[PDB]
């Protein structure tokens, strides 16, 4: 049971890593800028 | 806080600013050329007055 | 919250000021009417309930023929029609007329207008004074405003942008006479004073801007960029922020030495911005370059005491500190024995703006350097010879003695500056 | 000559992409109104560093 | 029970404390609003050590922020977690010190010192049994150093039988961003050495080579640097908030790290940091942890301890783990590197074990080590201070604000006394 729990932990780690790369790709694809951060005549 | 923590995002926002600057300075070149054309027609006009 | 009150005096002062205030109005989203088409404009622009932004500036001259163009230009409505002040009979390139006779009738009314501009401001960082050494109004009238400002306001910050006469060329003949009489009095009541030479602004435009023949109009844009770089820490957020009281304590080591030099880099053409790459190291070696020095003096003849660098744009502290380490490893740049660490750095996030009709390009990252160097003796020693050979026969004095100043002021000016030169050498000597 | 300073009207080309100004409304409020003042009376319960009011008996 | 009041000084302190309290908030499960969003019951058990109770089930932050320029608090409140700070705890001046230790100590710092004197006794007695205070500041400028080193002096007279932490940021020779910086550091440490309990030496040179060579990244902003410093700032006080097999509080660390009252300077370090390219190539086990713990590239200070002697070390571990392994490995490095340790203290190690790791990790550790190599920094600043002072330079900003010339002399003599005390143990 201890060995199976270790294998589960490795699988959860790689799943979280894939999730965070998908999130950085999503925030790369959609970028939102504040109107206070944009210039008034721009 | 995700945007402040990422770094590839910082790389992309460093690149896109340069991609903007290229087009800005290109149309600035176009502005400089039209000012030069204005100076040329000024010189022709003043030569006509001399004649 | 912070603010600084700028005053422009002389024909050189207002001509700089026109390119100056054009730059911030475009920088802060202000139309030439004075309106929008954040509260970051509180450093320069006041607030009116209509939403109007009156600039906190006083335009001073003794001659109305340069002020009336501002009265009839594109910026008629923006400038308040009473801050811009004018006099009569000008000064005619005289220190004595501007100090004693002609300057005394305007000095009461201007001090009302600093008073009327300082009551609104709860916290005051300092005053900026833009003037010229060569002009009579820029010499004599400025020689006692600094006296009246010191006795009115005790320890307020004072900054001077001073048109220093060029070593080779000179517009006037009594220009050395006006320069010495200012540099007799302008020591003990001025917190800082940067020297600008029109000669070195000329060859930089010839070489690094691909333009052959500029005027004063496209000349003050670079002066506007330097003072924009100084005040951009007050106006926008940055990683490292520098105020007026920060760099003045970090540059001048003695009360008698408050004359730094201000180099700017990169100064490049719009067609060459597509060719050059500009890193942090590649823009900070140009400001150390003696060819791009803004004062006609070679720092290789002297030694450095203190430096201040204002990085503006897309910069990181790693490339800054790597470049400072690279500069310190070079044997050409020499620092004094008592100063192992003579650097102070500033970071500003907002990239520089560009003006229509300007000469520069839109650059991601730039820098200006504020350095104090033991090489400006050769400029001071040069007009020391120029004054002495003009003064040898007691010439050009009936236009000064008859106005109301005695003949002992010249000899008192000469011993004061000779004391300044020997104090200047004893600082620069090694232990 | 000095008409050249503002001959050309502003164009949205000639402007930086980033514009991040300072924001001082929150700071100006807490600067205008003072940073607290003690005119209050002393009210702190008596406390012991070892135990607060044990059940000592017998 | 046991409460720590946070104190935050300077522009460097506000930038590093905002990242530090975000790190605590993820560890204890607090949303940016302030309400409790946690998946466990244990996270609320020890919450009064750093949080105060408010209405509606909100935890506010026990922390006072001091400044002289108001341009620093606006970045904090508009920043990531600035909406949780109580607005009455911010204190700022109407003008800046000007990177002058003189202005923040005598002339300008003496007016704002009354207001923070009021707010620090609004939060000191609201607890039950005050453990101690924690100051975070830097020694590079007079805003956080001039105000900080006088705020320490006044609090010690009021609260003597407590513990005082301060995380000093010592100036470095290569990242010297201020000309008058040796003047500020020498005059601050002289007041600091007499009136504090624990000091830590965070050096930006050691922050730079860690984030370049070990983390293997290209753009290290100050937010990333303040993340890695706050990992050691939070990992030291894990025993205060989380149950463990070997708990060790701040005073428990203190009484074994100070053999003498003038010996309270430490070398921090963080073990399990690894680049993302090598994270999957390395097995995270405690012999690998103590291997990476002790090499000279992980210290948060710009000293190499191979030139010095290890005075006393400790390690606070985190996560579910066995302590025969840590006792075997720490005996192994004690017996192997026998030359670098002092012989007048056998068993030079304190060991602490915490059950709960940081989020996203299963095992972690924090290093605190007192060494003789701390005099290497002090002599580097002493020669620069002597070189500047012997030519009568940069003094008109200081002797014109209420100082005689003898205070630099007594500060130089106190530093020379302090360096000579470190010399006899090498
Ligand atoms: N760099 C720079 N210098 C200028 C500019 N305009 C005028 N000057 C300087 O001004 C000097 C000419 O005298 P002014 O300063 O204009 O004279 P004034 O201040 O009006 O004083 P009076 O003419 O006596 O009333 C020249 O030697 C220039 O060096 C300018 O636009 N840029
Ligand atoms: N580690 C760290 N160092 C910082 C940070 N911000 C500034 N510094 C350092 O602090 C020095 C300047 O300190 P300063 O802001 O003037 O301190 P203050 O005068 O008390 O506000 C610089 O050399 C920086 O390297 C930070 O967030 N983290
Ligand atoms: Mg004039």
């Amino acid at each position: 049971a201890e060995k199976e729990e270790k294998r589960r932990e490795f699988e959860a780690g790689v799943a979280a890593n894939k999730m965070c790369l998908d999130k950085v790709q999503e925030v790369l694809s959609t970028h939102q800028v504040l109107p206070q951060n944009i210039h008034p005549m721009r | 806080q995700f945007r402040e923590r990422c770094e590839e995002l910082r790389v992309e926002l460093l690149s896109i600013h340069q991609k903007k600057v290229c087009e800005e300075r290109k149309a600035q070149i176009a502005f400089n050329e039209e000012l030069s054309r204005q100076k040329l027609v000024e010189e022709q006009m003043f030569s006509k007055l001399w004649e | 919250m912070r603010e600084c009150i700028s005053i422009h005096v002389g024909q050189a002062g207002v001509q700089i000021g026109n390119a100056c205030w054009e730059l911030y109005c475009l920088e802060h989203g202000i139309q030439p009417d004075g309106q929008m088409p954040d509260d970051s404009f509180n450093t320069f622009f006041s607030e009116t309930g209509a939403g109007k932004h009156v600039p906190r500036a006083v335009f001073v001259d003794l001659e109305p023929t340069v002020i009336d163009e501002v009265r009839t230009g594109t910026y008629r409505q923006l400038f308040h029609p009473e801050q811009l002040i004018t006099g009569k009979e000008d000064a005619a390139n005289n220190y004595a007329r501007g100090h004693y006779t002609i300057g005394k009738e305007i000095i009461d009314l201007v001090l009302d207008r600093i008073r009327k501009l300082a009551d609104q401001c709860t916290g005051l960082q300092g005053f900026l004074v833009f003037h010229s050494f060569g002009g009579g109004t820029g010499s004599g009238f400025t020689s006692l405003l600094m006296e009246r400002l010191s006795v009115d306001y005790g320890k307020k910050s004072k900054l001077e942008f001073s048109i220093y006469p060029a070593p080779q060329v000179s517009t006037a003949v009594v220009e050395p006479y006006n320069s010495i009489l200012t540099t007799h009095t302008t020591l003990e009541h001025s917190d800082c004073a940067f020297m600008v030479d029109n000669e070195a602004i000329y060859d930089i435009c010839r070489r690094n801007l691909d333009i052959e023949r500029p005027t004063y109009t496209n000349l003050n844009r670079l002066i506007g960029q330097i003072v924009s770089s100084i005040t951009a820490s007050l106006r926008f957020d940055g990683a490292l922020n520098v105020d007026l009281t920060e760099f003045q304590t970090n540059l001048v080591p003695y009360p008698r030495i408050h004359f730094p030099l201000a180099t700017y880099a990169p100064v490049i053409s719009a067609e060459k911005a597509y060719h050059e790459q500009l890193s942090v190291a590649e823009i900070t070696n140009a400001c150390f370059e003696p060819a791009n020095q803004m004062v006609k003096c070679d720092p290789r003849h002297g030694k450095y005491m203190a430096c201040c660098l204002l990085y503006r744009g897309d910069v990181v502290p790693k490339d800054v500190n790597a470049a400072i380490a690279t500069i310190k490893t070079k044997r050409t740049i020499q620092f004094v024995d008592w100063c192992p660490t003579g650097f102070k750095v500033g970071i500003n996030y907002q990239p520089p703006t560009v003006v229509p009709g300007g000469d520069l390009a839109k650059v991601q990252r730039a820098v200006c350097m504020l350095s104090n160097t033991t090489a400006i003796a050769e400029a001071w020693a040069r007009l020391d010879h120029k004054f002495d050979l003009m003064y040898a026969k007691r010439a050009f004095v009936h236009w000064y003695v008859g106005e109301g100043m005695e003949e002992g002021e010249f000899s008192e000016a000469r011993e004061d500056m000779a004391a300044l030169e020997k104090d200047y050498e004893e600082v620069g000597v090694d232990s | 000559n000095s008409s050249h300073y503002g001959e050309f009207l502003p164009i949205p080309q000639f402007f930086p992409c980033n514009y991040t100004p300072k924001e001082q409304v929150f700071s100006s409020h807490i600067r205008a109104t003072g940073f607290y003042q003690n005119n209050t009376l002393n009210t702190a319960p008596d406390r012991t560093r070892t135990l607060d009011f044990p059940n000592i008996q017998h | 029970m046991r409460e720590i009041v946070h104190l935050q000084a300077g522009q460097c302190g506000n930038q590093i404390g905002a990242k530090f309290w975000e790190v605590i908030s993820d560890e204890h499960g607090i949303d940016p609003t302030g309400t409790y969003h946690g998946d466990s019951d244990l996270q609320l058990e020890r919450i009064n050590v750093y949080y105060n109770e408010a209405t509606g089930g909100k935890y506010v932050p026990r922390a006072v922020l001091v400044d002289l320029e108001p341009g620093t608090m606006d970045s904090v409140r508009s920043g990531p977690f600035g909406q949780i700070f109580r607005p009455d705890n911010f204190v700022f001046g109407q003008s800046g010190a000007g990177n002058n230790w003189a202005k923040g100590h005598y002339t300008e710092g003496a007016e704002l010192v009354d207001s923070v004197l009021d707010v620090v006794r609004k939060e000191a007695e609201s607890c039950d049994c005050l453990q101690g205070f924690q100051l975070t500041h830097s020694l590079g400028g007079g805003t956080g150093s001039g105000m900080g080193t006088l705020l320490i002096s006044k609090i010690r007279e009021e609260y003597p039988d407590r513990i005082m932490n301060t995380f000093s940021v010592v100036p470095s020779p290569k990242v010297s961003d201020t000309v008058v910086e040796p003047y500020n550091a020498t005059l601050s440490v002289h007041q600091l050495v007499e009136n504090t309990d624990e000091t830590y030496c965070i050096d930006n040179e050691a922050l730079y080579d860690i984030c370049f060579r070990t983390l293997k990244l290209t753009t290290p902003t100050y937010g990333d640097l303040n993340h890695l410093v706050s990992a050691t700032m939070s990992g030291v006080t894990t025993c205060l908030r989380f149950p463990g097999q070997l708990n060790a509080d701040l005073r428990k660390l203190a009484v074994n790290m100070v053999p003498f009252p003038r010996l309270h300077f430490f070398m921090p370090g963080f073990a399990p940091l690894t680049s993302r390219g090598s994270q999957q190539y390395r097995a995270l086990t405690v012999p690998e942890l103590t291997q990476q713990m002790f090499d000279a590239k992980n210290m948060m200070a710009a000293c190499d301890p191979r030139h010095g002697r290890y005075l006393t070390v400790a390690a606070v571990f985190r996560g579910r783990m066995s302590m025969k392994e840590v006792d075997e490995q720490m005996l192994n490095v004690q017996n192997k590197n026998s030359s670098y340790f002092v012989e007048w203290i056998p068993n030079n190690v304190k060991t602490a074990v915490c059950d709960i790791p940081p989020r996203g990790l299963k095992m972690s550790a924090t290093f605190i080590g007192n060494s003789t190599a701390i005099q290497e920094l002090f002599k580097r600043i002493s020669e620069q201070f002597t070189a500047m002072f012997r030519r009568k330079a940069f003094l008109h900003w200081y002797t014109g604000e209420g100082m005689d010339e003898m205070e630099f002399t007594e500060a130089e003599s106190n530093m020379n006394d302090l360096v000579s005390e470190y010399q006899q143990y090498q």
